């Protein structure tokens, strides 16, 4: 356990060492762009912006990146936030509750796995819109996944829309399997079909297949 | 209505469209609208079996389709190659599609939009009113393009738009950034419709007091607060950041026909777009000229890490996503690609660029004067330096001598400058125009009203620049030569790779000869080699040694030898000696030299030991009658010009011999190329054997022989070493030479195209006189068929050190 | 992709990437070529190389017993295991060796047999084979779907020999000594000669193999050759001690690298002989044992598979024997004796007359071709008429040696055959 402090609004950085190597130069890369993202309103407060950077990496191995946060209720974790009305927990839930096998589903709690991570490519946005802030963290959306990607074998994406460019954005060639938005990639429903494909992927790498019950709370 | 064409671009939303940008004799922008298509070719029954009814179809025509499989095989018992003829016809339809049996799925389908229609990118045309629709004032539909450029009208020079814009930011690390520092200056060169070359530098007045401000006013700058106050008759105008780019935003949404800017969209537009969406929260809204579209200011890369050699890698090139037509030209990428140079920094451009040769008239210690009138200098050069000279105020006397221009004035056929240069001997220098030098940090450290001044200066001048480049290199004329040979956008002439460049004439060159490639077997790529230099026989060398070259070696060998995947016979592998002789023996009665050729090309396998190439010499190819097409047309237009008076007329056929240079010596890259549709192993094998064959047979012939009483005596006799020609094969050779000369002939070194010989003599004049006869004796005797050489320089105290690797003094003709 | 691959490998790339058992040198091109384009299958990035992979069939064997030990009670299929070349096949697969690649079909007739009984039962993952003295012998059948003595009765019932199968049932602790390999190997009593005796539990794909040695030294003799015209024999080698040595291929016997009429100490057994198989030290040279090996058997002979078929009697009659029809003495009749055979007239015209000519003489594919490569011919009308040598640097080993000797003949054969093939095509 490691504590910062800068000079904007989230002062204390809440993360863990395998992120170490990269925090500080996000810090300089937060110096900068604080200024003009928090005179608008967020999702998150400033001290949940940096609440995902504290889960350790070398146990997990697959990471599933969505698209990004609902412009209100921030909580710091992706499609985490328990209430059965929105669409996010309910499509991480039921794209592997039925695939599993398992029913009576209100919510998956992906932080408690110690195999796969959720992860949105933008980190916050605005009270109204999406992607507001986007060029405030256009490369800390380059380091965060670069780093990311070193600590584990197999990367998962929701939406081709906005992840067509992953490669480009990579360096290292790392396998980077690629899905479809749960809810919609562009204007169509995705079921999520693909988790067994992650799950032999990972046996393939000598590797456990990742439970998707583990967690699964009823 | 007559329109001269200055881009063409496509509508990137749901319902794409095509539009095209043109403008009038007068100077109104025309702006046109088509439908975007998609481009798919069937045969008789595939079109007679669509269950949906299609959109739109064109009978193609007649057209043969060829297999280009290898089919290697160990004795003469070769099957013939795959052939076919059969109706063809094109299908457009506006969403993608999966259909079976859809062959020519390499060629753009922008290219298919050029060539179907009977569209030359830059041509003029004089449209017919019956068949246009009008949407709103300056844009119009049609539904009916190959209607609608039924006319073609000769070229006429229209005055064009043009924006040559630089931007000084505020830095204090290496790089600036955009939400840490703001815009300083803003220069821009704007030339209207009306031809009104207009310079105007806007500044950020909020980096100045209040009283710097009110001096600037006095000293004839204007100090506006909103953009009804704008003034573009004023080179010197203070406003607001927020002023300034609002200004640049509405400058950006004029529909200008070339934003022409160095290195402006890694830096220059990026920056502006995204300081005044930080510091207002406003977007550059590009608009399409139907206004039915919108789009921001975004900058995407494309990138391309593949060389297909030994080299390293490339960089990648940035643009920008607009529907408003303007051409967002960059120089810089296009000087990289397209040119070579120690240092890719706009100081060596600049310093290369313009030169000229200068008398000293005083010296005063430190005060001295370089008249540069064309008795000095040669000819051309003057009026262009001039005009540099008006925009500059730094030059680089010598080769490091940094000094900054005092006096300015202008005289006929020359320019009068006065620097502060220590007293030197020489009367006469070369001065080369480099890019100011100073300590940027050190005097921002100070800022004050003279150094704006002095920034707005240099911005200016940086600002000129691109627009002194776009005249020299002749890039209006070279694009537009370029889109008419390659068949691409004018903006994508030099945006597209060498494959898109002959993926154009390539396809008209297939429509024309009615000729379809298909590969059905995956590809393999082999290690073929290629390369002739060997070790020199000796190194040192006090004597002067000729140079003689090949023009247009592939090409011409390509027509000769028929080198054509579609033309090759077949491939003829050996393991063994003796089947190797006995097929030999079977080739040479079943394929006679004096038809057919066979080519000794290097084993594709490690097992075999000898690949015969058996070309068919009876039909020309694709590959032979490209390059034979190209050659032809460049002479055309050379010798054309070569008759050319006017500047404007010499330029542009200057510039379409170019295009045709360059389109004509990429073949041969091509074929080595898996994805291309040039790809032949077995023909870019030949092809490099057959040059290696022809440097042998030139330094055979170059080495060892002897000039005494006028009689040439090669060591080798004139032998065709690919067949049995008819005529006189006797190497004593007569010449009318001085008998008293008594030189020998001895080649030392050989490059892929180029043979150096040495000769004894020591006089520059007898040794061009000499070369002169060689060159001369070569084309009329030992060549043959349509094969001729060339005289470039002489080299005196030629030492190799190692391979392509020599030091001497050339001279020139 | 759910379409293919990925997640089904088409279960061959998640085989091999694990399972070394199954690598027969049909599947390395697959293989390979799935690793190479890893990022060109369907999407995803992924390069590896995995060239030069070989038959790991071992893996089934846990370990090897040279000392009696103890044996656990249970149920036992008892079988006897042969001494000679091993082989695979599954289902139609090409018929590789181990440690070598060497791809001998095997008749039609057993092939159909197996294939019959693999579709009988998919439970057979593979079944070895034996070519002791150029004999095809049953060796063993590992499945799970039904006990191998049904797999075994099923292969016996089509023609094909098999070996002998006992089921033992024991309920204590039973030494595992000498007397119980003695009754074992009288149980399966056979004048074809085995190496060890197998005991299979409950089907268990890991297997124990239990041998014993018993070596000996009195003398040894020249190498006996066996050809009697019928190309079915083995290079046997006699001793003085009244016994012969068993010998599976003149592989084997170029390998063993041992000096001839000298102080040799081979592996015996209690009634049968192993050739030894060099493993230690020493020096000697490869050309002295190749001319040693080579004038024992005769000038005309070399070394290449199990045939070295003699040369000075060619002549035509030759032809008819590697064709397998009757004896001929005429250009005419056998031609036509050709064209009475469909089959043979069909399988002639698909292998050049080189090849016919070098199987018909049985010249290796190894060094026959590289001997002509370095030298010159001079032929007329198709045929050679002279040949001539430029480099000795070829001509070291004896083999060259005698295949330049029998040129003429092969000459002569090559002549012959093209003029077949003219007046047949023609």
């Amino acid at each position: 356990m490691n504590s910062v402090t800068i000079s904007h609004a989230p002062y204390t950085i809440t993360y863990h060492d395998d992120w170490e190597p990269v925090m500080s130069q996000l810090v300089e890369f937060y110096n900068e762009v604080a200024s003009w993202l928090l005179r608008d309103e967020t999702s998150p407060i400033p001290d949940k912006f940096f609440i995902q950077l504290k889960q350790p990496l070398r146990n997990k191995r697959v990471c599933v990146c969505g698209i990004d946060p609902y412009p209100k209720d921030g909580t710091g974790v992706p499609f985490e936030s328990p209430n059965f009305t929105k669409k996010s927990i309910k499509e991480i839930a039921s794209s592997i509750s039925r695939l599993t096998g398992v029913i009576d589903y209100k919510g998956y709690n992906l932080n408690i796995i110690d195999g796969v991570i959720p992860w949105n490519y933008y980190l916050s946005c605005k009270l109204g819109e999406t992607k507001s802030h986007a060029i405030y963290w256009d490369k800390i959306s380059k380091l965060l996944l670069q780093h990311i990607t070193k600590h584990v074998s197999v990367l998962y994406c929701l939406g081709k829309t906005d992840f067509s460019n992953i490669r480009a954005k990579l360096e290292s060639p790392v396998t980077t399997i690629v899905g479809y938005h749960p809810a919609a990639r562009d204007h169509q429903f995705e079921k999520d079909r693909s988790f067994e494909i992650i799950n032999v992927l990972l046996e393939l790498d000598n590797k456990t297949p990742i439970n998707w019950a583990q967690g699964f709370i009823y | 209505m007559d329109v001269r064409c200055i881009n063409w671009f496509e509508s990137h939303g749901e319902n794409r469209f095509l539009y095209l940008k043109s403008r009038c004799r007068n100077g109104e922008t025309v702006f046109i609208r088509f439908p975007h298509y998609f481009y798919y070719v069937v045969t008789d029954e595939i079109y007679q079996s669509l269950s949906p009814p299609p959109f739109n179809a064109r009978p193609m025509g007649k057209m043969r389709t060829i297999d280009i499989d290898e089919t290697i095989s160990y004795n003469l018992d070769i099957k013939d190659r795959k052939c076919s003829v059969a109706d063809m016809w094109l299908i457009e339809e506006p969403k993608k599609r999966s259909i079976q049996n859809a062959t020519m799925d390499e060629f753009f389908n922008i290219s298919w939009f050029y060539i179907s229609n009977g569209i030359s990118p830059d041509g003029c045309y004089s449209l017919d009113e019956q068949y246009l629709t009008k949407i709103n004032n300056g844009c119009y539909h049609c539904d009916d393009p190959r209607n609608c450029f039924a006319k073609e009208i000769p070229r006429f020079d229209i005055p064009r738009s043009y924006l040559f814009l630089d931007i000084e930011c505020h830095f204090d690390k290496k790089f600036p950034s955009v939400f840490i520092n703001p815009i300083s200056h803003t220069s821009y060169c704007y030339i209207d419709l009306s031809g009104k070359r207009l310079l105007f530098t806007l500044i950020n007045e909020e980096m100045l007091t209040e009283q710097e401000i009110q001096e600037a006013v006095d000293r004839g700058c204007l100090r506006i607060q909103s953009l009804m106050e704008m003034d573009y008759e004023r080179e010197l105008v203070l406003c607001s950041e927020i002023v300034l780019l609002r200004i640049a935003k509405q400058l950006l949404e004029l529909t200008f026909d070339y934003v022409v800017t160095f290195n402006g969209h890694n830096f220059d537009l990026r920056y502006i777009t995204n300081r005044l969406e930080l510091l207002t929260g406003e977007k550059i809204i590009f608009r399409s000229p139907d206004k039915k579209e919108a789009v921001h200011l975004c900058i995407y890369e494309r990138n391309q890490s593949s060389h297909k050699g030994v080299c390293g890698m490339a960089n990648t090139t940035f643009h920008v996503n607009n529907n408003n037509g303007t051409i967002f030209f960059d120089l810089y990428s296009f000087i990289q690609k397209s040119e070579k140079l120690d240092s890719y920094k706009l100081d060596s451009i600049s310093k290369n660029a313009f030169s000229c040769m200068g008398k000293v008239l005083n010296r005063g210690v430190r005060e001295m004067t370089f008249i540069g009138d064309d008795t000095t200098d040669a000819k051309g050069k003057a009026d262009t330096f001039a005009k540099v000279l008006t925009t500059g105020n730094y030059v680089t006397v010598d080769e490091d001598i940094i000094c900054k221009v005092i006096r300015k004035d202008i005289l006929e056929n020359g320019f009068k400058v006065v620097l502060s240069c220590p007293t030197l001997p020489n009367d006469i220098y070369k001065l080369s125009f480099g890019k100011d030098d100073i300590d940027l940090a050190q005097m921002y450290k100070d800022y004050n009203l003279n150094i704006a001044l002095d920034m707005a200066r240099y911005c200016i001048h940086d600002a000129c620049l691109c627009q002194y480049l776009w005249e020299y290199y002749g890039v209006e004329t070279k694009t537009d030569a370029g889109a008419a040979t390659y068949v691409l956008p004018q903006s994508m002439v030099f945006e597209y790779r060498a494959s898109t460049i002959i993926k154009g004439p390539l396809l008209k060159l297939l429509l024309e000869t009615k000729t379809i490639l298909v590969r059905s077997e995956t590809k393999q790529k082999f290690p073929y080699e290629g390369g002739k230099v060997f070790a020199p026989k000796q190194k040192m060398f006090s004597n002067n040694v000729l140079i003689f070259d090949y023009n247009s070696l592939y090409p011409n060998v390509c027509i000769f030898g028929n080198l054509s995947p579609e033309t090759l016979v077949g491939v003829v592998v050996s393991t063994n000696r003796l089947e190797e002789e006995i097929n030999n023996q079977l080739l040479l009665q079943k394929y006679p030299p004096p038809r057919y050729i066979t080519v000794h090309c290097e084993p594709r396998l490690p097992n075999l030991i000898s690949e015969i190439a058996i070309f068919d010499r009876s039909i020309e190819g694709t590959i032979p009658r490209l390059l034979r097409t190209f050659l032809a047309e460049r002479a055309r237009y050379k010798k054309m010009l070569k008759q050319a008076t006017s500047s404007t007329e010499k330029a542009i056929y200057d510039s379409m011999q170019y295009t045709y240079k360059i389109v004509a010596n990429s073949v041969y890259g091509l074929m080595g190329f898996r994805n291309s549709a040039l790809y032949s192993y077995a023909s870019a094998k030949s092809c490099t054997s057959i040059g290696r064959r022809m440097i042998l047979y030139l330094e055979s012939v170059l080495n060892g022989a002897e000039l005494s009483n006028g009689m040439l005596r090669f060591a080798n006799t004139l032998s065709n070493p690919f067949y049995m020609d008819d005529r006189d094969i006797n190497p004593i050779v007569k010449t009318s030479l001085p008998i008293d000369y008594r030189f020998r002939f001895r080649s030392v070194y050989g490059d892929t195209d180029s043979v150096f010989t040495e000769i004894d003599s020591q006089d520059v004049d007898k040794s061009i006189e000499i070369a002169k006869e060689l060159e001369r004796l070569i084309n009329s005797r030992v060549l043959f068929n349509n094969f001729k050489i060339e005289f470039e320089a002489v080299y005196k105290n030629l030492i190799m050190q190692s391979k392509k690797k020599y030091t001497t003094m050339k001279y020139s003709a | 992709m759910t379409s293919s691959a990925d997640l089904t490998n088409l279960k061959e790339l998640l085989s091999l990437y694990k399972s070394l058992r199954f690598s027969d040198s049909v599947a390395i091109e697959k293989y390979n070529s799935l690793v190479e384009w890893g990022t060109s299958t369907y999407w995803k990035i992924g390069v590896q190389k995995v060239t030069n992979v070989e038959t790991s069939i071992s893996d089934y064997y846990d370990e090897v017993k040279n000392k009696p030990f103890n044996i656990d009670p249970g149920y036992y299929i008892f079988l006897p295991v042969y001494f000679g070349s091993v082989f695979i096949y599954s289902k139609g697969k090409n018929m590789v060796e181990l440690g070598s690649g060497n791809s001998f079909q095997i008749p039609d007739e057993i092939r159909s047999a197996c294939n019959k009984v693999l579709d009988s039962d998919n439970g057979i993952d593979f079944l070895r084979f034996v070519l002791l003295n150029n004999r095809w012998i049953m060796e063993d059948a590992i499945s799970k779907y039904q006990s191998p003595v049904n797999i075994f009765k099923l292969a016996s019932e089509y023609g094909l020999n098999i070996p002998n199968y006992l089921e033992i049932e024991i309920e204590e602790d039973t030494l595992f000594d000498d007397e119980l390999y003695s009754i074992m190997e009288r149980s399966f009593d056979d004048t074809f000669p085995k190496i060890s005796i197998s005991y299979i539990k409950l089907g268990e794909l890991k297997r124990q193999v239990v041998d014993f040695f018993k070596f000996s030294f009195m003398y040894i003799e020249s190498i006996k050759v066996d050809r009697i015209g019928d190309n079915i024999f083995i290079p046997s080698v006699i001793t003085k001690s009244g016994k012969k040595i068993l010998v599976k291929d003149v592989d084997h016997l170029i390998r063993s690298k041992v000096r001839e009429h000298t102080f040799v100490k081979v592996k015996k057994k209690n009634t049968f002989s192993i050739l030894y198989d060099y493993d230690g030290n020493g020096t000697e040279t490869r050309g002295e044992v190749i001319k040693r090996i080579i004038d024992t058997i005769g000038r005309d002979y070399y070394v290449n598979g199990k045939y070295f078929s003699k040369v000075g009697i060619a002549g035509l009659k030759q032809l008819t024997n590697k064709l397998d029809i009757n004896e001929c003495a005429t250009v005419d009749e056998l031609v036509d004796e050709i064209n009475k055979s469909g089959t043979v007239k069909r399988k002639i015209k698909n292998q050049s007359v080189f090849d016919l000519s070098r199987e018909c003489l049985g010249y290796p594919e190894a060094d026959f071709i590289t001997l002509v490569n370095n030298m010159r011919f001079k032929i007329e009308n198709c045929k050679v008429v002279n040949f001539n040598i430029e480099n000795t640097n070829c001509l070291n080993n004896p083999s060259i040696e005698t295949i330049y000797g029998n040129f003429n003949q092969f000459v002569s054969i090559f002549n012959t055959v093209t003029d077949v093939k003219k007046r047949l095509f023609e």
